[PDB]
């Protein structure tokens, strides 16, 4: 479908910046 | 909706001055505390949330120009020390980067020759902002060289103040709409844009800026008035104007894939409409979590829209409370969507806690 493969890129790109922010270690305000 | 959320706290803000923005820090990492900053009138102010509702002012950035509108306001961190920054500007059209840590600001950029509705920074380089102004252009500028890298507008650029724009998940592309009730596509993934913010880099101390004056794609096909907010959900469009709906729509046609339209493309595809009501003045925000599961906006009378946005008819929840009565300019969610921050005209904030 148009919105379950809109759905596939949505969840394989947050995942791919969930990683990066995973990857990081900001210091608190 | 299986979206249920609890009212647990509300403040209003010394100063009695409008909120119009609010943004949580999704750059914090798990053990810290999630913090979020709000905007209006000449003040920048951060809150820090605990249990039981809890909301606690931190401390609060006063701008020397009593004059001074702040509309907008975009977290980062500093590359190389790892430390969070916050970008905020309005009416004056400066673009003022503060330390969180102390509420000072550390630089500014002049930015616009007039106001600045939206700064965005971009999702993978924390060094990339974007700013959205009523001088018809958006402008891209690299933070940790004090250089503007591009200015998108001229020839076949917004004909009207631009009001908002949106980079999609991975930062290749920017898609902007303003009063001129056109939505337009820049793509920052180009040989040329990609060799712009390398340069901007190599840069050491005047950087000759680009100015970019054709978009890779334009419509004023979806909304016959301003398009106040614009967001990417995945390579579909959300966008709204003053019509009570927010409009998925994609350019092209229904099977069209978005890194193959061509800038003369003539066709768009709309998906469907969000539908709502008491929400047709201007300068009106909607919002999503980190997942892109939810989408939240306020109205005129303080009521909270909630979509679920994981469906094809998608079910929506209206959180309400009877003391919550004026226009909610803009909502934000913590990372991880456990908090709906609400923030309204008459300087009120409201946490919501997902149930
Ligand atoms: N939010 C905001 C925002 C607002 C005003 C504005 N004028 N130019 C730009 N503006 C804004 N830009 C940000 C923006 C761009 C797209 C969406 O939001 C004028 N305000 C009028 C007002 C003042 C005091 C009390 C009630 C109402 C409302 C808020």
């Amino acid at each position: 479908s148009m919105f379950s493969s809109n759905r596939q890129k949505i969840l394989e790109r947050t995942e791919i910046l969930n990683q990066e922010w995973k990857q990081r270690r900001i210091q608190p305000v | 909706c299986k979206y249920s959320f609890k009212c647990v706290n509300s403040l209003k803000e010394d100063h009695n001055q409008p909120l119009f923005g609010v943004q949580f820090n999704w750059h914090s990492k798990e053990g810290d505390p999630l913090v979020f900053a709000t905007v209006g009138s000449n003040r920048v102010t951060l809150y820090e949330c605990h249990s039981q509702g809890e909301i606690r002012l931190l401390q609060s950035y006063v701008d020397a120009d009593a004059d001074e509108n702040f509309y907008t306001c975009a977290w980062t961190y500093d590359s190389n020390t790892s430390h969070p920054l916050l970008a905020v500007a309005g009416s004056r059209g400066i673009i003022r980067i503060i330390n969180p840590i102390t509420m000072q600001c550390i630089k500014h950029y002049v930015g616009h020759g007039n106001a600045i509705n939206e700064l965005k920074f971009h999702p993978r380089d924390p060094n990339l902002l974007l700013s959205v102004s009523k001088d018809h252009a958006l402008r891209l500028w690299n933070i940790q060289t004090d250089t503007l890298v591009a200015i998108f507008g001229g020839v076949e650029g917004h004909r009207d103040e631009v009001l908002s724009a949106d980079y999609d998940l991975l930062g290749e592309k920017i898609m902007s709409c303003g009063m001129d009730h056109s939505l337009k596509l820049w793509r920052i993934n180009s040989k040329r844009m990609m060799n712009a913010i390398k340069e901007s880099y190599d840069y050491n101390p005047p950087f000759i800026s680009q100015k970019i004056h054709f978009p890779d794609f334009s419509t004023r096909d979806i909304h016959r008035n301003y398009v106040d907010c614009v967001r990417w959900l995945g390579d579909l469009i959300l966008s709204k104007s003053c019509e009570n709906a927010i409009v998925c729509w994609k350019p092209g046609k229904m099977e069209d894939d978005i890194d193959k339209i061509k800038p003369s493309e003539s066709n768009v595809t709309i998906l469907g409409r969000f539908d709502y009501s008491q929400c047709d003045i201007w300068y009106m925000r909607f919002s999503m979590d980190f997942w892109q599961k939810m989408l939240a906006l306020g109205n005129q009378v303080g009521k909270l829209y909630v979509w679920d946005l994981e469906v094809e008819k998608a079910k929506c929840t209206t959180l309400t409370h009877h003391k919550c009565g004026a226009a909610i300019r803009q909502t934000s969610f913590s990372r991880d969507s456990s908090i709906l921050i609400a923030v309204c005209d008459d300087a009120s904030i409201w946490r919501w806690d997902r149930l």
